[PDB]
Parts: C-alpha cells; structure tokens; sequence
C-alpha cells in the first residue's frame, strides 16, 4: 500500500506541533508503525514504535518523555503530538512500517515508507510581506535587452512562488532560492529579460500568492526617469 | 547497565550482550544477597572463575513470577517453546531477583510484550519477531480481528500490589561458548593479602619459588618484571601490586 | 586517494659508517655487574650502512620499498618531526595483514588492517593565510578499508608541524623486531648537535609495548611528510618543500654481544665476537680487561667449495615394476 | 553514534565499488541483522536488502550485502545515472534500545566544467529607502559551476557584516544563477562614495560599481 503524509507545517519554538498519518487502503492494522527523522546534517533517528493493535507505546532511553504517538482504529490513522520544541526540531519525519520476520538476527527493517513532513521551528514567525519593484536605468541598457524584477523583502513562511501576468510569461523567467538571514528571515528575487522596445508600450507587474498569510499583492513597475 | 537500567525489552525482542576483550570477577554476583533464585547447570557455582571459556552470551528481559521454574532444559510449556528454546547441552548460568519497585504502576504496566501462538517449534538460541497473525485454520482473513484470527503477541497483567508469584522478575542468563580460540574473557587469580619476610611461595608469572620477601633497596627501571645476579640466579621479582 | 608524481631529477644515495650504534636490551631482566652475553639481532660497528637524505636544498624525496630481515635499526636525527610512521607488508594490495603505526599530532594510532596503500603514501601540512601555525589537511594514506581484528591506541604525544632549514637538535632511533610474530620497538629520544658523521656515543634503548599480531613481515617503507607555504603554487607534482632530516637504514645481523652493567642497571658497553679479534677474546674471556697471555677464540675450519663425485667404466638402467 | 563510516568514497563506473560499516560487539557482532537504506535528495528512502540473504520486489540483483565478523559490507558492480544518493548503515543496537542509523557516504560525480560568469548589479530603488533599512543586490547569472565567493567592498575597506550567498540552482539551459544581499542602512548609504561586490570563479574577479549620488 501507500502511506500518505501531510505537507509543510511550521510553528513556534515552545508550542505543540500536529501531524498526522494516513494509510491507503489496508495493512495498518496488524502490523507496527515507527517514526523515523531525519535532519541535514547528521545522521538518521529513531523516536520509537506504536503497535495498532494492543495500542502499547514503546520508545527510546535517547527521548525523554516529551512526545506521545497515539493510533486510531475506525479511520486507519495515526497522529504525533510534540511540545516544548527546540532550535534543533527542524527536520522531516517519515511514516514507516516494520514487517518482522524469524531467523538468527530478527532485526526490525522498515520496508514501507511514508512521504514526508517538513517541520522547520525558528524565530521571525509570520508576518506581512513586502515587493519592492525593480527597474534598469541607461547605463545597465547598452543592447537590445533590459533586466528588470520584483524583489520580495520580508516574508515568511516557505513555499512562496512568483507569477508574471498570471503566467502570461513563460520565456526568460527565473526564480532564486531563500537564504537564512541573521534573524531567521528570507529572501527570493526574480528578473527577466526584455527588450527595451516594449518598455514603453506593455507593462510588467508581479502577482505574489502567499496561502499561509493569506496576502497577495499586486504592486506596479515603472522606469526610473532619472537614468 | 545490563542489571540497573531505566527500562528493559521483552520476550520476543530480547537485549544481546557479548562480553569481549573484557575481565570481571563472578565473586561480587555470588555474595550480593539480593536474588530471589540462582540455578547454574553445567558448572558448580562456586568453581567457575577459575576455569574460563572463550565468548559470555548474556541476555536480558522479563518474566512473571510463576514462570521463572520454566527456564530449564527438559519441559514444555508456553514461553520456553515459543519465545527462547533450551538445548539439551545448555550449560548456562541464570540469575533471577525481583525489583517491582521499578517495572510497576499503578493503573496498569503494560508495556513488555509476549508471545502466545505460533505454528510450530524454533531452533535454540534464535530470535522470533514475527508479528503475522497466526492462523487456526484454512481461511485467509486479510489480518482482521474476526474469526479464524487471533494476535498472537498480548499484554501482561503486571502489578505493583501483587503477590509474589507473579511479579516482574528481571531474569538473566549468563551463557558460555566453547570454540578453537583464545579466551576473549576469562576469570583471572585472586589477589591475596601481601605478607613478607617470611618463608613463603609466590608464582608472579614467570617462576614458582620458595623463599622470604625482603625489602630492597635499589629501584628497578619502569620496564622490567624480573631481575638476575652475577651467579645467573632470579631473586629480584618487581611485586605487580 | 592518492596521487601521481612526475620524473625530475633526485640525488643518489650515500654509504656512510656507524660508531657504536643499535644497542638495545635484550630481555626484560635487571642484570648489574655482571658481564654476560647472548645471541640476539643486533648491528655489527664499524659496518657499512645506508644513508637518504631529506633535504630540499635539489628536491630530495626518495622512499623505495626496502626488504624487511629480521631486525631493522631506523635512527634519525629529526629536529622538526618531518617523519610521522612507518607501514609494513608484503605485496601492497590490500591481500596480506599491513601494519600502520603513524604519529599524528593528537594521538599515535596503531591499526594493522588490510588498508589499500598507494604507490607513495605521504602526509600533507598546508600552511593557512589567517591562522599562522602549520596544520596538516592532506591525510592521503590510505583508500579504504572492509573489514579489521585488531586495533589498538597509544599514549597520545606531541609533535612540532613547523619546519625549519637549521641544524638537528635531537637525535630518536627506532628498533623494529619480528619474532614469534611478536612486534618489538624499541625508541628512546636523545639530545645532539651535529648533522652528519654520528659520534661514538652510547645510549641504550629500552621498549614501550609488545605488539601480539602473529604475522610475517618481509617489507617496510618509510613515510614522509611535506609543507605547502606561499612560496610554493601548492601542488605535489614539481613544487614543495621537505625541511631538513637525515634518516639511517639498517639491518640487525645475528651477532652475539656482551653487555656491560652498572650499578643502576643500565648498558654501558657493548663487545662484539665476530668483528674484531680484541672484541672477540674480550667476550669470550668474559672481562673487559684483557692481560698479557695468549689465549683461544675459536676454530678455523676450510669449508669445501667443490665435490668430485664419479664413477668410470659403470653404467645400466632399471626396469622397475 | 555508536556506528561510524566513511564521509566519502571515489569509484569509476565499470568497477567494483564495495563500503564497510564498522560498529560495536552488541549492536552489529552480536548476531543482528544489519539493514541498508538509500537516501537520495528528492525523494523517500525505501528497502534494498533486508538481512543481507534476501531480494525483496523491485530491486535490481547487483547490490551483494555480506556480515564478515563484526563488520558489514555492500558491494556493487557498475555505476549507473542513480547512484547520486547515501547509503546508511542500520542495525538494532541493545545499549540503545532500538534501531540507530549510520553516518551517511556520499558517492555522486560533479560534472562541473567550468564557465565564464556575468554578473549585475543593482542599486535600492527610491521606494525602499523610506522603509528604515537598504537591500543591496548582487546577481550573478551564466555561469559554470555554482561555486562563487562573494565578497563586499566600500573603496575603503571590506565588508564584513550582513553577507549573505545563497545557493545556486540549474536553469533551463544547463547553468546556475544566485544572488547576494546586503542589508544595510540609508543613513549610511548616502555618506560613502561608491559601494560595489567583488566575486572569484577559477582566478577571473568582474567588478562592477555604482554611484548613488
Ligand atoms: C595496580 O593498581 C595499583 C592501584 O590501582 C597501582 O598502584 C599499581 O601501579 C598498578 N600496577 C600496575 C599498573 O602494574
Ligand atoms: C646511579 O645510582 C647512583 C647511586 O646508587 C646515583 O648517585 C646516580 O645518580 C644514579 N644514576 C642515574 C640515576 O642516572
Ligand atoms: C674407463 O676406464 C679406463 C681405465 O680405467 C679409462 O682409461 C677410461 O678413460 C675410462 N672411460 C671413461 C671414464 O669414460
């Protein structure tokens, strides 16, 4: 079967943190589930195993007492409930499950993975964002091209995807990656390449959507006149 | 670690422990006055340290208190069977006491699992952490909880406020292995109390004679054991104390 | 991973003599004033003996395959700490127990593994433009490794990483033995002032540990360390720089000696038997003073060089079965 | 933790390329089956063999899993366009009660030629000024690979405070393109003369200014 997880999610550092686990189909209930993280940068852990049917937690002495693994049996689920998180929580939990088997070794293998949740915890939580435009001047124009774009200041969380003209531009975009600034902010651009024959008779505006806030703004770009 | 933990496993999925590169002494675990029962097959309980082996197999987990006259070779039952079967040549050593001081709550202390059906016998000394719901007859169930399939892994009942019967007892065995090697670990001589300036017989390793210890001195260097004289004559042995 | 280098030019090797060289202790017994002897593998004096250089003022960098005998004498006059370990072997291909006995600057790592060594195994320091200080960053020793028994740590000792180009100060010597597959070594660290031609000094060496690994070794090689400054592009192809060290290779024969102990208990002398006849009447007299009188060493027996076996008019065939 | 391994090992592809996984006498020498995971970056990890006797559905026959003593061992035959993953070593250590992971090896070819890069750089516009605080930019485009040191410099001495690189990312025509910020004031942006951003790739520096005023 397949076992499908929940997206991204990001919270406060010292709050509690919901997830769950869905299972398609059947083979849920009769065999263990675990959870295993895994962050970049180190190695792979092992929080623990729930089983599903008797419903007996069964941890690691590494974890202390600070996360509970609850099982569902009328809709096949599981859910995971962290609190108190740190600055270290900023990782992907996956939803396995184990089949055992008999032999010498008898050691638990995890044949059935889950997707995937990535749950980044930092400070700079959310807030509104801002774009500022972008336009060349005379002396960045020399050919028949000119570069130009939105840049976006200030805004939280991830993901967050640019559009030009409601995706009426397809040719010469680009869109740049995040970076972790000194206070745990982000930080995207993205420009275009045009010729300078069009600069007086059709417009470039951006379009930013931004679900988790719930915002987007809808900003112009004009030349500068000085230069 | 293995003795005095925060936790312990179950049946089915037990702690292995091998002891190598490694001395230890079996005097300390014999005066501790703490074990509920100490049976010990295959070598007395008290000559064991001399004479040594080549690898100690030690395994750890739970058992109730009416089940610890289980663990020997020669019966069957529910949990020697299906859990960790003993071979006719079993010449362990297993240790059992009682802490429900650590492994009970109130409300119920379910957290150990155990084994209750299974197909058929297993071979000694093998691990079974098959989860498969065992079936009684001749039907598939698609692991449903239904009929013709019953879990075979269930709950305990511990309690604190129990009797003595059964109680969590924490049960070891302590297992040793005879193979064309050298000692990994072995059970070394006993120190004695120092005595000199008498007449007595000491073997440090390299002789067994007859004589007095008396004080020297002259200090040797940090790299000898023995020392000889001008008649070709060892009467300098640096004391490894 | 390691690299390739490119032909360019070296200098021959040189032959040199020793003076009273390659005494150690012989067992683990405490001996004083008493004159006795024993056949072990010691070196013979005023023998003939190797001598490679290591200097860069050119470009001197030569580490052959020499055969391991039984008992090695390994002294050098280091000043700087250019040479880390040694390695040992057979054939080099990851078929036979290598040994590798490097001295890092954290720690001495004793591991003998079935490693897979190159061709020319050498350690790297990189000199940094921030930090002035002499770090190594190039550990280019081994590849890889599947599958080991043994492994033991030493006693963690410092070393200097900054090499210089002026005379020696210190003079270590190293002793490596092969008997009933046990390893043997034999160190001790001793001031000096000089750079070549080795004094007629006398100087025991006494063991740190024994080795237990129970194999045959019939090669070893020596290792060399190298420094990248901002004189040099920092490539290991025509430009680097070594320092300055002299190390000596040679090998043990086994030639009975007679030691001499003190009061303390330490090795004063050191008399030969089959080098020069003075040495040989004083060990066989079993004194160190010799007076006037003729005495007896030994036997002068011809050995033959050829055998005239033959038989004339004689000759038949058998038919056996 | 208690299982260390190698950070990287280097292989051509038509060779044998084998990995050891080195632990402790309890967790892989007790007589544990050892497990081995891929990690590749983009998707789940699943199972390849299990128990080092066994071929579960879906996996090819050229990896070999082998438990020589205490250390286990992964051996295959040919590099294909896949293997730009990490290979975990996993197995149910006792002293930890429960499963513990590996250290990870990476085991992928560059394929960085290099390439002549282009940068831009663009002054604040008169609408951020007002916003208390000055974002300079500094694009970099086609190029060749994506490693580049940015570096910062006022005519007067090097910046060393608010440098940020991001990483680059592969465009629609093979090459890479970043950009760097710097957040600084619009008090202090007006008092110096000239303010420009210095990078390297292979010796080639590009250097490019503007002026405020
Ligand atoms: C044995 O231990 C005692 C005290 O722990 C110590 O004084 C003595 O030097 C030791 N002997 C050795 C290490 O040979
Ligand atoms: C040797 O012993 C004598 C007296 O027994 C002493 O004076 C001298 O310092 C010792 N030599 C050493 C320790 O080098
Ligand atoms: C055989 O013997 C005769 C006399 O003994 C001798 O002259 C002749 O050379 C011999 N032939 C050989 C040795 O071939």
């Amino acid at each position: 079967v397949q076992l499908v997880e929940s997206g991204a999610e990001v919270k406060k550092p010292g709050s509690s943190v919901k997830v769950s686990c869905k299972a398609s189909g059947g083979t849920f209930s009769s065999y263990a589930i675990s959870w295993v993280r895994q962050a970049p940068g180190q190695g792979l852990e092992w929080m623990g195993g729930i089983i599903p049917i008797l419903g007996i937690a069964n941890y690691a002495q590494k974890f202390q007492g600070r996360v509970t693994i609850t099982a569902d049996k009328s809709t096949s689920t599981a859910y995971m409930e962290l609190s108190s998180l740190r600055s270290e929580d900023t990782a992907v939990y996956y939803c396995a499950r184990e089949n055992g088997y008999s032999g010498y070794g008898a050691a638990a293998n995890f044949d059935l993975w889950g997707r995937g949740t990535l749950v980044t915890v930092s400070s700079a939580s959310t807030k509104g964002p801002s774009v500022f435009p972008l336009a060349p001047s005379s002396k960045s124009t020399s050919g028949g091209t000119a570069a130009l774009g939105c840049l976006v200041k200030d805004y939280f969380p991830e993901p967050v995807t640019v559009s030009w003209n409601s995706g009426a531009l397809t040719s010469g975009v680009h869109t740049f990656p995040a970076v972790l600034q000194s206070s745990g902010l982000y930080s995207l651009s993205s420009v275009v390449t045009v010729p300078s024959s069009s600069l007086g008779t059709q417009t470039y505006i951006c379009n930013v959507n931004h679900k988790p806030s719930n915002t987007k703004v809808d900003k112009k770009v004009e030349p500068k006149s000085c230069d | 670690e293995v003795f005095n933990a925060t936790r312990f496993a179950s049946v089915y999925a037990w702690n292995r422990k091998r002891i190598s590169n490694c001395v230890a002494d079996y005097s300390v675990l014999y005066n501790s006055a703490s074990f509920s029962t100490f049976k010990c097959y295959g070598v007395s309980p008290t000559k064991l340290n001399d004479l040594c082996f080549t690898n100690v197999y030690a395994d750890s987990f739970v058992i109730r208190g009416d089940e610890v006259r289980q663990i020997a070779p020669g019966q069957t039952g529910k949990i020697a069977d299906y859990n960790y079967k003993l071979p006719d040549d079993f010449t362990g050593c297993v240790i059992a006491w009682n802490s429900n001081n650590l492994d009970s709550k109130v409300g119920g202390n379910y957290n150990y699992l155990y084994r209750l059906f299974r197909k058929s016998n297993l071979k000694p000394f093998e691990r079974d952490i098959s989860t498969e719901i065992y079936q009684a007859g001749s039907t598939p169930c698609n692991g449903v909880e239904g009929f013709n399939c019953y879990f075979p892994l269930q709950s305990y009942g511990f309690q604190p406020t129990n009797g003595v019967g059964y109680q969590p007892y924490r049960v070891v065995v302590l297992s040793f292995e005879l193979l064309h090697a050298p000692a990994t670990v072995c059970g070394p001589k006993k120190s004695t109390n120092l005595v000199k300036n008498k007449c007595v017989n000491f073997n440090f390793n390299g002789l067994t004679g007859t004589g007095v210890l008396t004080e020297s001195n002259k200090k040797f260097l940090p790299f000898q054991q023995f020392g000889r004289d001008i008649a070709d004559t060892t009467d300098a042995v640096r004391d490894p104390q | 991973q390691c690299v390739n280098l490119t032909t360019r030019t070296q200098l021959p090797p040189a032959y040199t003599n020793s003076f009273t060289r390659g005494v150690y202790y012989p067992d683990k017994v405490f001996r004083s004033s008493v004159l006795h002897s024993t056949q072990d593998l010691f070196l013979p004096f005023f023998s003939n003996v190797t001598w490679f250089h290591a200097i860069h003022v050119t470009k001197r960098f030569d580490n052959p395959v020499l055969p391991f005998n039984d008992g090695v004498y390994f002294a050098s006059t280091e000043k700087s700490n250019i040479i880390r370990g040694w390695i040992f072997g057979t054939t080099l291909d990851s078929k036979t127990q290598s040994l590798l006995i490097v001295n890092n600057a954290t720690n001495v790592v004793i591991k003998v593994c079935e490693f897979q060594f190159c061709n020319d195994p050498f350690l790297g320091v990189y000199y940094h433009k921030n930090n002035k200080s002499w770090m190594e960053s190039e550990f280019r020793v081994y590849s890889s490794a599947n599958n080991c028994t043994f492994e033991y740590v030493s006693q963690p000792f410092l070393m200097d990483l900054e090499g210089k180009q002026g005379n020696f100060k210190n003079l270590r010597e190293f002793v490596f033995k092969n008997i009933d597959g046990y390893f043997k070594i034999y160190s001790k660290h001793t001031p000096i002032n000089l750079v070549r031609d080795l004094p007629q000094g006398f100087s025991a060496l006494e063991p740190l540990v024994d080795l237990p690994i129970g194999i045959n070794i019939t090669r070893f090689q020596t290792l060399l360390a190298l420094h990248r400054s901002y004189l040099t592009p920092g490539d290991s192809s025509s430009g680097w720089t070594a320092g300055a060290a002299a190390y000596y290779v040679g090998y043990l024969q086994p030639r009975t000696f007679l030691l001499k102990y003190n009061e303390n208990g330490t090795i004063t002398d050191a008399v030969d038997c089959a080098l020069d006849p003075l040495s040989e009447t004083k060990c066989t007299l079993k004194s160190f003073t010799v007076e006037k009188g003729i005495y007896q060493t030994s036997n002068f027996r011809v050995q033959p060089t050829e055998s005239i076996v033959r038989f004339p008019n004689i000759t038949n065939l058998c038919p056996f079965g | 933790s208690v299982l260390t391994q190698p950070p990287s090992v280097s292989g051509a592809p038509g060779q044998r390329v084998t990995i050891s996984c080195t632990g402790s006498s309890s967790n892989i020498g007790a007589g544990y089956d050892v497990h081995w995971y891929q990690q590749l970056p983009g998707t789940a990890p699943k199972l390849l063999i299990y128990g080092n006797s066994n071929r579960p559905s879906g996996v090819p026959d050229r990896f070999s899993g082998s438990k020589s003593g205490t250390s286990a061992s992964l051996a295959i035959t040919g590099l294909q366009a896949e293997d730009e993953a990490d290979y975990y070593c996993q197995s149910y250590d006792s002293s930890l009660s429960g499963s513990v992971f590996g250290g990870g090896t990476k085991l992928t070819v560059l394929g960085q030629p290099k390439a002549a890069p282009s940068v831009t750089l663009f002054p604040p516009s008169s609408e951020e000024l007002q916003a208390n605080k000055a974002t300079l930019v500094c694009l970099i485009s086609d190029f060749y690979p994506g490693a580049v040191t940015v570096a910062w410099k006022a005519d007067s001495s090097p910046v060393k405070a608010g440098v940020e690189t991001t990483t680059p990312s592969k465009q629609s025509n093979n090459k890479y393109a970043a950009s760097s910020y710097l957040s600084l004031t619009p008090e202090q942006w007006k008092s110096h003369r000239s303010y420009s951003c210095q990078v390297t790739h292979e010796g080639s520096t590009v250097e490019k200014t503007v002026a405020p005023t």
